[PDB]
RNA sequence: UUGACCUCAAAUCAGGUAGGACUACGCGCUGAACAAUAAGCGCAGGAAAAGAAAAUAACCAUGAUUCCCUCAGUAACGGUGAAGCGGGAAAAGCUCAAAUUUGAAAUCUGGCAACAUUUCUUUUGUUGUCCGAGUUGUAAUUUCAA
RNA sequence: AUUGGAUAUGCCAUAUAAAGCGCUUUCGAAGAGUCGAGUUGUUUGCAGCUCUAAAUGGGUGGUCAUCUAA
RNA sequence: AGAGCAUAGCUGUUGGGACCCGAAAGAUGGUGAACCAUCUAGUAGCUGGUUC
RNA sequence: CAGAAGAAUCAUCGAAUCUUUGAACGCACUGCGCCUUUGGGUUCUACCAAAGGCAUGCCUGUUUGAGUGUCAUU
């Protein structure tokens, strides 16, 4: 079998009006969950700064953003990533509180009962 | 602003942090009632015929011949090693008992 | 006849760069213009800009 | 080809034909009010998120951007407060006057009692007074539901009020 | 409660009180048909622990197989086959002798309403789950097939693949 | 004895459901020749499968799955031939078993009667009542991240 | 004409309720004919057969790290 | 006192059906020793041919 | 060709209809039936015709009856 690229600018467009389609249904939220700042696990790469998966809860529990929280305001958490130094905890920290800093929350409405 | 700058690097400084200890890493840690379920079944179940020849053995002081049946049987020598200081426990409280 | 035959053809991004500057520069030519076929006899000037 | 696509082409009757390709066309926003009056319908989702003062990534972008004119420590990252950030459009701050307007008005979070709310505090109160809420808490005569002094704590505030 | 001590009374499978048992039901279940329906489980802690409820559309059928492919494959599908309406859940080992080993299967019956309206087994209703031992998609199908996380466990490596660049 | 419970059957009893077809892609089982090969058999969906670590690593550590690029025609093996890292696309997490609700099975199907509702007189529910299921365990609560 | 997610607003709301966070002179259950051992076949995995477990235990890695299967 | 890297073309070479036509098949599955379908474009050092 | 004057060998399409078979289902595979209901008819108890039905496995429930069952049972 030979695999062939022809629908490779046809990927391209799809893959872009799936990101019109998504910000149509949430209009002024961004596109993407803010991601952490880790370090590759090898020799060769423990210098560079990359993207993680999610925020740490001991990265949570200082910024001041429960778990349960964290999640619907788009900020994804990691159960399994742990901080192992002060650095990693204070770059993500920092990071989360970037972030509630240029975050407007829009208000829900809340249901009222009349007694108790 | 919210932005993540990717590559370079961020600080060579480091400070170690001391870990707590997940709840998973807990597992095999031994519960008190989990321990007094075991001791009741293992009364009232009885023992397995393999177990009752390692019993003998013991009881005549055939300690070479019991090790290797239970290894035989079992597969691995730890497992052969804990099988009887659990049978050689069993004689011991049925001995006081009675 | 198989559909997996080359159909595209990679240029370094530099080269076609140049082939780009050096037709721009072509078109600044009134007699490249002419020789390739346009009727350029009474265009005032060229190149011919025009107002925005 | 197909036996089945051959049958169709033999027929008279007509293909369930649907008219539906419409490339380069972006979707048309809903969900936000504000968003929707604001966005253009023909730049992309990039292009209109700057415009508007929006992020549309809190992250990097794995790619180049336009370029279409030629440009002219943990004590002070944990006690830190930072201090918001300005509205660069009159679309952000549209977003914030109605997110703080909207919170404003959605604001009465105390909470009445109802008659037997208040009859079940006001009873405890007149036997031990106001202040002593741990004595309250353990007359099991008078504290049939074992509140503790916590709960009927917040039973007095919302008294008050 | 009593499914601790009916777990750690599993484990002692060739002791005095589980050998007799275990003779006694080989027999009685030999004497029965090779499918039969079960009123109630003969391991309500293993079928617990399996996903199975005391209630209407949890169904648990006995089968025997001959010993000498995977054994608890195989009662799955079987009975799979003998009750189409129902969705097999999961599967165990119940007993066994010199000659057949028998297994207790879980089914569930997507049309029930008690399932339909149940979240939690709502997802067996899907007709993605039809037969879903006849897939490999059961617990003993699962391990069959070798699907796990880690080192201990084709396509996109016999072909070529060729860029619009390249 | 009456009578409960457990069985074992019966009914042209009420309400349901399975078969066959397609099979490009998908998931199992099976299998020669010149390789999970064609065939043969079994089973799905609009995708399927996989999937929230009994996973990597040995680092300043990473963090479900899937796909692409790279690693790499490399290690290893005996010409076959990966994977970790790295770069992208996409991102979302959760549910049970194992706890005494024990100051109150708090749970559920069905019959019947009303009241609604509809892609729809065709659909889907609500409330009430009775019966059944269920204590050999149905709800609430908990899933190790606790 | 049929619909979806929001907004605004009227009515109803079984809240004596239900949650997140915080703190501890109190507690914290974790899946077995499986894991594993021997051996025989299919293509390490899987399968049969004989045997058959544990509780800081068990798995996988380099005393340590990591994971928490059935 | 580094000359490489990328693309295009030419040529040679090694794989794929591999210049074309050529050698009994064998295997799988069917139909009534035979027949049929596919694997198959199976295997060729050899035969014939190979265009201004 | 012919044919109708909301015509059309039209389009759309939410309502009706859709012969015998075929997974094919009363048994068979031409025929032979079973039960029930309805009706005929100038041949009325019945007969006849037609209609309604009548496959199997399995799940939930309903009803009924057996048991070599467990008891209950002064």
């Amino acid at each position: 079998y030979v695999k062939t690229w022809f629908n490779q600018p046809g990927r391209k467009l799809r893959r872009r009006q799936a990101r019109q389609t998504k910000a149509a249904k949430i209009a002024p939220r961004p596109v993407e969950a803010i991601r952490p700042a880790v370090k590759p696990p090898t020799i060769r790469y423990n210098m560079k700064v990359r993207a993680g998966r999610g925020f740490t809860l001991e990265e949570l529990k200082a910024a001041g953003v429960s778990r349960r929280v964290a999640s619907t305001i788009g900020i994804p958490v990691d159960h399994r990533r742990r901080n192992r130094s002060e650095e990693s905890l204070q770059r993500n920290v920092e990071r989360i509180k970037v972030y509630l800093a240029h975050l407007i929350v829009f208000p829900r409405k809340a249901g009222q009962p009349k007694k108790g | 602003a919210p932005g993540l700058v990717v590559g370079l690097n961020k600080g060579k400084t480091l400070t170690k942090r001391q870990l707590p200890e997940r709840p998973s890493r807990r597992k095999g840690h031994l519960s008190k009632r989990t321990a007094f379920v075991r001791s009741i079944v293992r009364e009232v179940a009885g023992f397995a015929p393999y177990e009752r020849r390692v019993m003998e053995l013991i009881r005549n002081s055939q300690d070479k011949r019991a090790r290797k049946l239970a290894k035989k049987r079992l597969g691995t020598l730890k497992r052969a090693k804990g099988k009887i200081e659990e049978l050689t426990s069993v004689i011991q409280s049925s001995r006081l008992a009675h | 006849t198989k559909t997996w035959r080359k159909w595209h053809v990679k240029v370094n991004q530099n080269e076609k760069r140049y082939a780009i500057a050096s037709a721009v520069a072509a078109s600044g030519v009134p007699s490249l213009l002419l020789a390739r076929g346009h009727r350029i006899e009474e265009i005032p000037e060229v190149p011919l800009v025009v107002d925005d | 080809a197909n036996p089945r696509q051959r049958n169709k082409q033999r027929s008279g009757k007509p293909r369930l034909t649907r008219r539906n390709a419409n490339k380069k066309a972006k979707a048309k926003i809903y969900g936000n009010f504000v968003i929707q009056q604001n966005w253009d319908k023909h730049a992309t989702l990039r292009q209109n998120y700057a415009r508007l003062g929006l992020l549309a990534t809190p992250n990097y972008v794995t790619g180049g951007v336009e370029k279409l004119y030629p440009d002219p420590t943990l004590d002070d990252v944990l006690d830190k407060e930072i201090s918001i950030a300005p509205a660069k459009t009159e679309v952000v701050r549209q977003l914030e006057e109605e997110a703080v307007k909207k919170a404003a008005r959605q604001s009465n979070k105390m909470l009445p009692l109802s008659a037997f709310e208040h009859a079940y505090i006001q009873r405890l109160i007149n036997k031990y007074g106001t202040e002593d809420f741990e004595s309250m808490a353990k007359d099991v005569k008078l504290n049939s539901k074992l509140f503790n002094g916590s709960k009927l704590k917040n039973l007095y505030i919302r008294m008050k009020a | 409660g009593a499914y601790k001590y009916l777990e750690e009374l599993a484990k002692k499978k060739q002791s005095d009180v589980n050998l007799f048992l275990s003779r006694v039901r080989a027999w009685e279940y030999r004497q029965m048909n090779v499918i039969h329906r079960a009123s109630r489980p003969s391991r309500p802690d293993k079928a617990r622990r399996l996903g199975y409820k005391a209630k209407q559309g949890y169904v648990i059928y006995r089968i025997r197989v001959r010993r000498g492919r995977s054994a608890r494959c195989t009662a799955e599908e079987r009975v799979g086959r003998y009750c189409s309406n129902l969705r097999v859940l999961n599967s165990y080992w119940v007993n066994q002798d010199a000659t057949y080993k028998f297994f207790e299967v879980i089914l569930v019956d997507p049309s029930h309403k008690a399932i339909r309206r149940d979240p939690r087994i709502n997802w067996i209703v899907n007709p993605v789950h039809k037969h879903r031992e006849s897939r490999g998609l059961t617990s003993i199908g699962k391990k069959s097939r070798g699907i796990g996380k880690g080192h201990r466990f084709w396509l996109r490596h016999n072909t070529l693949s060729l860029r619009r660049y390249r």
